[PDB]
């Protein structure tokens, strides 16, 4: 009864220094659709759970949520190989999951427990995984790093690429332009990605950038502007950019036009610089999960009942993970000084006063 | 006379100086329409407009450099860094463009500028957002560096900082912004100024000298309160200025107590306490010591996220008391 | 006997986002011609003398010479007001002179004597004058400073502008791009000027910049490329750029194509990355002083003997300044600590050990 | 026998590590075709090519970050800063991207990278080109910081630096590059390594301990030779490592000599000597100190250009001797 695959139309990308861009049509199989839906829904529930835990003071400090931007992390993953590389800023919960970590390890890190993916040492902004380099807290600092990871791919001749993400606010960082130059100079297989959710903390793009065409800021580097609310559009543009880089043509820019439902972070209500009506209009008209769901039901790739069942399974996965994250013990004080240096013999580190000594093992 | 938070004290200081000199202006990320990342600049943009309160793009090296150029041209900018962790991207402009210029020009080019924002540890912000930069900046000639603790410190120092005709770094504290303090009519006046380079004795004492700056000053006073109940009187000194520090006040205190303990939130090696201890050993107060001076500092690790780990990475009252008892041998 | 003035044709500038550029015809009076000639010759002879003094060990450390780029400093000065502002990097001996300082004060600073413009505290890279802000040794740092001075011009409303110079090597500095964005955002009367002499120390433009069209690196900021060996082209482009900024249109980028006869600095012979023939060809065909001379004589604005008389006076001027700089005593040791802070009461500064104290007065 | 300059020793070290592991590579301004700004990497580009020796544009923050990324990805980069004065533009990548990552990641992401270049004063380069960063970098957890003096130091430390799997800052000295030293057969070996964290006693003595790092070590040996003719024997200790410093060796020496003087080229406040003096007072050697420790450093001003002024802004042999005599009351 179910169609095994269906064809969909996707918004044509605006181009900068490119003769042709990604196709304006693509095929989605039932199996892939089911996976993408489950993945985005898992990211959504994880972020909503994170919100709840933060209000309960179980999560502290920073907590940047990515709900509303799920077509980006899942779409980007769908267009690359597990052997490829990716790095982004601090709004990375989604990427940490799409790259391979379980909800359990992610939530336990947010709650600062021993079972956290970073052992409770990093928190919300610093999480790493196989071929995933964070999770970086200094705006723009991750761009040169991504270019460096790209340099390594070329150096070892693996035919792998590196996606390097930064936000619209970050786009005005000087080091990003320094990176553009070197990446083009050495034809690094680096995909510069600007996640444009319209605001840099509390500053709109129009008040922060003289030019709001982020996909063209690379100047000499080609670029394309993409609909960051459409999972298929992101997947297609990503496959196009990755293929471009694997061909040896050098770097390319990709601007994903998306939106964040929550404020900059937990302490930002998110309504001093934008209206509540703006946020809800985006949600009812462009929610990434809603858009995929409608496509799959209409094309008969899946039933509304099947998608609902997936939601139930996901909700339980989240709840079972949050239970573990809140019950898991904190790291033992005795390991406070662990992992300062790699591959070194053990040594002692000073605490609040000379009489407090912590052992440090690699 | 009235309750005023550190945040509001800094706001009053800036508001008054802006009203007083049309050449003064504020610039930084979210300082205007957002009312400040930590609400320190609240209401200023509404009162003075786009020309005086300027929201900037996230380009540290760039807007810090613009601020320095405007100062060289005769204006008197207040450059805000969301946190000093981010000042590392713009540290060359602070050091090579601002601090060294008057000297290099042979006294022809002054640089009336202020760099301010929260410094040091906060609550669960992890390693890249918890670094204290007191020692780093205090290390450089041509610069003045202050680190206020309470409301009086905050207002008095920001006003003095703005009227000074040289670059001044004001290292604030995010955890202190919301703390209320009894604000006397003298501090309420638009003429209230605290001289840069002079320490303040927050508590008179005779058994031991305890020196600190910023937030830890409060923990020293708490430690002094506890010890007082046991017959131990601590003389607590609030540095106020990191460069040029008031060593005379500290030495005079040691000449009376014969004991010294330094308390800071930053990393230990090459920190603020190291300088104070070295200066004590080189000065006339060294022979007045009855026990070696010791240092209470943050743990020597990048700041961990986990609550229990972070708590043991910053000096606690019990750590201050422990070091004091070791020094007095009690 | 001589014409009071004459009309000359000048090369049309390449334009970036400008509907029209500076005129292709300009009038030069006999009075101005003779003045620009003496000025460029004074700068040339000053640099050759500095070179001589350096080899004699009278000048130490860094010594970057600008011979070959005289049309730039003299041409820019001819196109601006005494009340306008200018800032550049370390190759600034020429600008220091055009902005008002005497050859004596410049050479005395290079020889590190008390009679130097900076009392011997700054050396070759750090010199200041009225509305001249150096003289900056950190590559790229002077650009944000220039934009800041431009901010003050707009703030004071006196219709003054600021010329902010940087080299082709500095063009790849991230802070320059941060400065472009803010200058455009706030419509600052800043004239960004890239002095392109083809090499960044020892690295050619082709090896350092993915795109060598410096006048367009500003992207959204308009720009023009000028012949930096022709003083009339520079003067005309400068008048155009200044008028543009004075009209309230914001920043503009101007690329001056020039060339430096000497190596990066005294310790660089300058022939490991370029051939002696290339240097000679440029001198033979595009020397700025030669170009103006031929214009003066061929248009009957001045005579060859008249220009030769100027050369003699200039040579005399430089020799007297050199004698002064070599005989002027070093600054007194007692003033080593002077000028650390402005408008402050005197204080003591520590020397090599605690028993060494220097007085410091503002 | 064999005599080699410091510049040559460093070149030998890099060359040997490049041959030993194909993942090692060098990048920086003018490192390749120019043969090095100060000729330290001379001949390497001709031997290894564009893939191993990379000339970069003048974009410090950018190539430093690229280097860190390459290291996180498995390569072993050697990042050169023409002078460390220029590292200020990229100090955020050194501290927040490299030093703190292994800890923040819970020991999952190591950063095998080396940052090298000349540090401190030179001859007539003025204020923006004479800064010493030993204190600044040694202050940060997660980093290892070394400062070689002679040829043996240089070769052994650069090789150990490259093989270490964490970020290592190698503060070199331009004035030492051209200085020749006797190079023993042991150091000639491609297996020659100097362990990071261990100081070296350059001269045995019994009357006073003199600790220093980099170029000044040579001046201390000169001062010791002069004093030796007067009956005073100095035990000169070459730190070699700024972080983690070998305080144990220093303490053992002070327990024998009962006196201490530290010598450094950087600014005094919050400097290297401050940490050594504070540690000595907090440690087991304090009771063996018969006189307070004193510090010899550079003058507390931005570096002036004029010859006579610069000569008096850096420590001279006479300043070291003066301090020593003041310490021994002779
Ligand atoms: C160098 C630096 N400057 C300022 C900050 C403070 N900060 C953290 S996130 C942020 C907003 C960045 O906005 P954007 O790049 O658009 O990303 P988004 O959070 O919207 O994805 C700011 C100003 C910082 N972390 N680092
Ligand atoms: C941030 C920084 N990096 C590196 C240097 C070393 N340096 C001084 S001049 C120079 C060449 C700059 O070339 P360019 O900007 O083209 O100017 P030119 O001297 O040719 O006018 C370099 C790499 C520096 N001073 N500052
Ligand atoms: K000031
Ligand atoms: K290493
Ligand atoms: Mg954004
Ligand atoms: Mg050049």
């Amino acid at each position: 009864s179910f169609a095994n695959d269906a064809t969909f139309e996707i918004k044509k990308c605006d181009l900068h220094r490119l003769e042709e861009g990604p196709p304006v049509t693509t095929v989605l199989t039932r199996e892939d659709g089911l996976k993408y839906y489950r993945m985005m829904q898992t990211v959504r529930r994880m972020e909503l759970k994170a919100d709840q835990l933060y209000k309960q003071k179980i999560i502290r400090g920073f907590c940047h949520l990515c709900d509303g931007q799920e077509a980006c992390c899942v779409g980007l993953e769908a267009g690359i190989n597990p052997t490829d590389h990716l790095i982004t800023a601090y709004r990375a919960h989604g990427f940490t999951f799409t790259r391979g970590l379980s909800v359990r390890e992610i939530l336990a890190e947010l709650t600062g427990r021993k079972g956290g993916c970073a052992k409770g040492k990093g928190g919300s902004m610093h999480m790493y995984a196989k071929n995933f380099y964070g999770g970086n807290g200094i705006v723009g600092a991750q761009v040169p790093l991504g270019a460096g990871i790209a340099l390594a791919c070329k150096y070892n001749g693996k035919d792998e690429v590196c996606l390097t993400l930064y936000g619209d606010g970050a786009a005005n960082q000087g080091q990003i332009f320094e990176a553009y130059n070197m990446a083009a100079l050495w034809k690094l297989p680096c995909i510069f990605i600007c996640e444009n959710n319209r605001y840099g903390m509390g500053t709109s793009v129009e008040r922060a950038a003289a030019s709001t065409d982020y996909y063209k800021r690379g100047d000499f580097i080609p670029g394309l502007r993409v609909d960051g609310m459409d999972i298929l559009c992101v997947r297609e543009a990503t496959r196009f950019a990755a293929a471009y880089c694997r061909s040896g043509k050098g770097p390319i820019l990709m601007e994903l036009q998306t939106y964040r439902y929550h404020g900059h972070e937990m302490s930002d209500p998110g309504v001093s610089y934008r209206t509540r009506e703006e946020i809800q209009e985006v949600r009812s008209k462009s929610d990434p999960i809603m858009l995929l769901k409608d496509r799959m039901v209409n094309s008969n790739l899946a039933s509304v009942e099947e998608l609902k069942e997936i939601d139930v399974e996901v909700r339980k996965e989240i709840e079972d993970a949050a239970q573990f994250a809140t019950a898991d013990p904190e790291p033992p004080l005795e390991e406070l000084g662990y992992h300062i240096y790699s591959s070194d013999p053990p040594f002692e580190v000073r605490g609040a006063n000379q009489w407090i000594k912590f052992k440090s093992v690699s | 006379s009235l309750q005023v938070t550190v945040r509001d004290a800094i706001n009053q200081g800036m508001d008054e100086e802006l009203e007083r000199d049309e050449k003064v202006f504020l610039l930084g990320e979210e300082v205007a329409q957002y009312d400040g990342a930590y609400k320190v600049s609240r209401g200023l943009w509404k009162k003075y407009g786009d020309k005086r309160i300027i929201d900037t793009p996230i380009s540290e090296m760039g807007f810090a450099g613009i601020a320095v150029g405007a100062a060289m041209a005769g204006l008197r900018p207040i450059c805000e860094f969301m946190t000093f962790n981010f000042s590392m991207q713009a540290i060359d402009q602070v050091i090579n463009s601002a601090a060294k210029t008057y000297y290099m020009s042979g006294g022809l080019q002054p640089v009336p500028i202020v760099f301010r924002g929260p410094n040091g540890a906060s609550a669960g912000v992890a390693a890249q957002h918890s670094q204290c930069f007191a020692a780093w900046y205090g290390h450089c000639p041509g610069l003045k560096v202050v680190s206020p603790w309470n409301s009086e410190d905050a207002k008095g120092l920001i006003k003095s900082a703005i009227r000074d005709n040289n670059p001044v770094v004001v290292l604030e504290n995010e955890l202190m912004y919301g703390v209320p303090f009894e604000f006397p009519p003298e501090a309420q006046s638009k003429d209230f100024l605290i001289p840069i380079g002079k320490a303040k004795i927050e508590r008179q004492g005779t058994h031991i000298t305890v020196v600190s700056h910023s937030r830890p000053v409060g923990h020293c006073l708490e430690a002094a309160a506890v010890l007082s109940k046991e017959g131990v009187e601590c003389e607590v000194i609030n540095m106020r200025t990191i460069r040029p520090m008031d060593m005379e006040t500290i030495e005079a205190s040691v000449m009376k107590t014969n004991h010294l303990v330094t308390v800071e939130g930053g990393w230990p090696q090459f920190g603020v306490g190291a300088e104070i201890c070295a200066r004590i050993m080189e000065g006339p107060a060294f022979n007045f010591l009855d026990a070696p001076a010791v240092r209470v500092t943050g743990a020597d690790v990048p700041m961990p996220y986990a609550k229990i780990l972070e708590d043991n990475s910053i000096p606690q009252v019990k750590d201050i008391i422990f070091a004091i008892k070791k020094t007095l041998n009690i």
